[PDB]
Order: structure tokens, then C-alpha cells, then sequence
């Protein structure tokens, strides 16, 4: 199987800007490469065939190029209706393979996350399992890093992040980080902190609580 | 010129089978292809195969042989895909796609949901608000399968609500949080209910959240 690598999973643009979505094939596919657009809920719409030829109904701001192994879909003068996910695909050999997709998202001013931390509920403490939740609210850009430090000790493996899709009103993201412990280990530790680094934060911010208010 | 229209959404059980249809309208001639494509939720596209309406030629994606059977009726200009021995790995949206002259067309998609043999409703735990805006929410833990559906104050609270995409825990069970930001002055005067619906287990859980 030929692998269509789209190294950019997210890209930011303003209306009017020019953006280039890249795609690299693991083997030579000539110019037999297509591009597709998909908005949430909608079906995918075919944009380009033969690397540089537009399908019917596709505006001229969508230019495809590339050959052999490297391919690029360039959108000039981006309009609001161009914010979507974009997939490349090869059809030079079987099996036909799509790329992983690139989401084209709206550029905006940097916004630091409002950070909140939630202790586990006494209800859940009866479950023998304890979940500590840290919320990063309405920030930009998407890149953020959360660390969990229990009695100042870096955590690993025992945590899971989740990130919202970009907001259609204020163009921010939000992120939740959940630390799952046994109630056993939760009770034999005291300080619970989530450490937030972000481009809008002038220095890393740790939000924390001591078990027992 | 060409309009692809597919069959309705399928809700089936493991080990069973479904047959999806894709009627192509707008063709006078049979010299066209129907391609079938799979998309699991929040994932990319995967090509299943194609069928040519001129002579009913076929190509399958090799990893779909035995899973997918492609057939075509010229008379009603309708393509069909049958999916057999259904598993959880088969739950997806299935699109059909076609070309005509310089144009390219896709169907509206057919969602196939393969139900779980074992279902779990969500445990809903309060995320209690311990500068002048507070955050509160509901941790929606250990449910299976997808999807969950969360509301606040029976639809009356929407601004500031973030319901996070589910994350599949190490236990094979889904967990998510739904949060809201509200003015901290309201914590002593406004009641906050998260309304959680999980239809696989007919679970409707309305959870009170207080400081
Ligand atoms: C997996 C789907 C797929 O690969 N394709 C497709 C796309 C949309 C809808 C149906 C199928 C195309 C197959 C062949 N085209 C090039 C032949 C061509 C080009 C321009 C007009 C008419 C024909 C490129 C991709």
C-alpha cells in the first residue's frame, strides 16, 4: 500500500491569505493524485484530479501541483467557506489510498487558557477510583502541554487529554486533561497540580489543590 | 447533471449483514463508475472498491474481500454494497462516489451502526466549582458504546458549554467531560443540571452540580 503522508494535521489561515497543504507519497505515483474537501457533517467534495486539474464547480483559488512523490494543494485568497479538512489521494496503483487529512482553521490573536482544576467527587471516591480533571478554556493557538504533578512528582501513562474542535464564534480551542488514580493512591498523596504551558502564558501556570480542601 | 442518493441509516447487530444502495440519477448512458468509500467517525477516507455500469466490471480493495460484495442494477441505475459478518470494526459512514464528464459527485452517505453486545450507561460525577468566572461540569465516565449526548439546564444553558469528544479509556470504555464557564457570582443563586442521554442503554441521567 502506498502511504499518502500529510504531515500537517492542522493549519491556520486568515481570510485573504494563501496556504499550501502538502502531501508526500511513499512511492512514485506520477500525477495520478486527487484532492478532496470535507466540512463536518458534509460529504467530501472532489477538488483536483491529475494533481493540477480542477473538477467541475471548483473555484480558481484551488491550485494543485506536484508530481512523482510530492504534491501540494494551494488555496489562495482563502474564503470563510474554505475552512475545512483536506485529503489527498493517489489512484496510480491498487489499493487506492487517501491521506490522513489536514484541517484548515482560522487564524486569530493569541489567547491564554483559563485554567481550572476539579478534585474527584466524593461519589466517585466510593468507586475505588479517583479522577482529577484539569480544564484549559478557550485558548489559541491549539498547541498546549499539560503535566500532572502529584506531591510534585511528574506523572506518565495515567492521564488522557481531549481537545475541542475550533470554536465557530471566537475561534478558540479548549482542552481537558483527566488524571485517573485508584482511591488508594489518591489518599496517600496530598498535592494535586496540573501544569500548563501555553504560547499566551508569559510563564507556565500550575493550578492545584490539596486533598481535603 | 448527476445526483447520487443512498439508502437510509442501518442499525444492526454483530454477525449480521446489511446491503446499502446508491442510486445514480441523471445518466442516459451506462459508461460510468460507482466507487464506495468508508469513513469511521473522526477518521479519514478508505476506498472499498468500484463497480462499472457499462459491463459490471469489479475491483475490491483486497482487505475488504469477504467483507464487501459489490453489485449493480443497470435497470434502476442503482449500485449496491453488501457488508457481511458485521463487527464493531464495520461501524462507519459509507459513501458512494462517481464521475461524469469533468464533474465529480458523492452521495449523502449511509451510516451503519453495529450495536454492542454489552452496553454500559455513563457514571455521571459532578465537577464541582471549588477570577470572577467559575468553571463547573459533569464527568461522564465508563460508558459504552458511542454516542453520549449532554445538555445543560434542559437546553437553557448553552453559552460557554464545552462537551469534549469522548476518549476511549484503557478499560475499553468511553469517558468525557462536559463543562461550562459561568459568572462566579451565580454559584450561590443558579442551579446547574447536566442532562446526559445515552440511548444504547436508554439512560437519561440528570445530574445536579453544586459548589
Ligand atoms: C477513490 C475515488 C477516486 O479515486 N476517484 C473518484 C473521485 C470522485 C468520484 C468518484 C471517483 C477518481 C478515480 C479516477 N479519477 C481520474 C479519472 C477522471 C478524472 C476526471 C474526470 C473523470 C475521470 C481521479 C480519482
Amino acid at each position: 500500500d502506498i502511504v499518502m503522508t500529510q504531515s500537517q494535521k492542522f493549519m491556520s489561515t486568515s481570510v485573504g491569505d494563501r496556504v499550501s497543504v502538502t502531501c508526500k507519497a511513499s512511492q512514485n505515483v506520477g500525477t495520478n493524485v486527487a484532492w478532496y474537501q470535507q466540512k463536518p457533517g458534509q460529504s467530501p467534495k472532489a477538488l483536483i484530479y491529475s494533481a493540477s486539474y480542477r473538477y467541475s464547480g471548483v473555484p480558481d483559488r484551488f491550485t494543485g501541483s506536484g508530481s512523482g512523490t510530492d504534491f501540494t494543494l494551494t488555496i489562495s485568497n482563502v474564503q470563510s467557506e474554505d475552512l475545512a479538512e483536506y485529503f489527498c489521494q493517489q489512484y496510480n496503483s491498487y489499493p487506492l489510498t487517501f491521506g490522513a487529512g489536514t484541517k484548515l482553521e482560522l487564524k486569530r490573536t493569541v489567547a491564554a487558557p483559563s485554567v481550572f482544576i476539579f478534585p474527584p467527587s466524593d461519589e466517585q471516591l466510593k468507586s475505588g477510583t479517583a479522577s482529577v480533571v484539569c480544564l484549559l478554556n478557550n485558548f489559541y493557538p491549539r498547541e498546549a502541554k499539560v503535566q500532572w504533578k502529584v506531591d510534585n512528582a511528574l506523572q506518565s501513562g495515567n492521564s488522557q487529554e481531549s481537545v475541542t474542535e475550533q470554536d465557530s464564534k471566537d475561534s478558540t480551542y479548549s482542552l481537558s486533561s483527566t488524571l485517573t488514580l485508584s482511591k488508594a493512591d489518591y489518599e496517600k498523596h496530598k498535592v494535586y497540580a496540573c501544569e500548563v504551558t501555553h504560547q499566551g502564558l508569559s510563564s507556565p501556570v500550575t493550578k492545584s489543590f490539596n486533598r481535603g480542601e | 447533471q448527476v445526483r447520487l442518493q443512498q439508502s437510509g441509516p442501518e442499525l444492526v447487530k454483530p454477525g449480521a449483514s446489511v446491503r446499502i444502495s446508491c442510486k445514480a440519477s441523471g445518466h442516459t448512458f451506462t459508461s460510468y463508475y460507482i466507487y464506495w468509500v468508508k469513513q469511521r467517525p473522526g477518521q479519514g477516507l478508505e476506498w472499498i472498491g468500484w463497480i462499472y455500469f457499462g459491463n459490471i466490471n469489479l475491483k475490491y480493495n483486497e482487505k475488504f474481500k469477504g467483507k464487501a460484495t459489490l453489485t449493480a442494477d443497470k435497470s434502476s441505475s442503482t449500485a449496491y454494497i453488501q457488508l457481511s459478518s458485521l463487527t464493531s470494526e464495520d461501524s462507519a459512514v459509507y459513501f458512494c462516489a462517481s464521475e461524469d464528464g469533468p464533474g465529480a459527485y458523492w452521495g449523502q452517505g449511509t451510516l451503519v451502526t453495529v450495536s454492542a453486545a454489552s452496553t454500559k450507561g455513563p457514571s455521571v460525577f459532578p465537577l464541582a466549582p471549588s477570577g470572577g468566572t467559575a468553571a463547573l461540569g459533569c464527568l461522564v465516565k465508563d460508558y459504552f458504546p458511542e454516542p453520549v449526548t449532554v445538555s445543560w439546564n434542559s437546553g437553557a444553558l448553552t453559552s460557554g458549554v464545552h462537551t469534549f469528544p469522548a476518549v476511549l479509556q484503557s478499560s475499553g470504555l468511553y469517558s468525557l467531560s462536559s463543562v461550562v464557564t459561568v459568572p462566579s457570582s451565580s454559584l450561590g443563586t443558579q442551579t446547574y443540571i447536566c442532562n446526559v442521554n445515552h440511548k444504547p442503554s436508554n439512560t437519561k441521567v440528570d445530574k445536579r452540580v453544586e459548589p
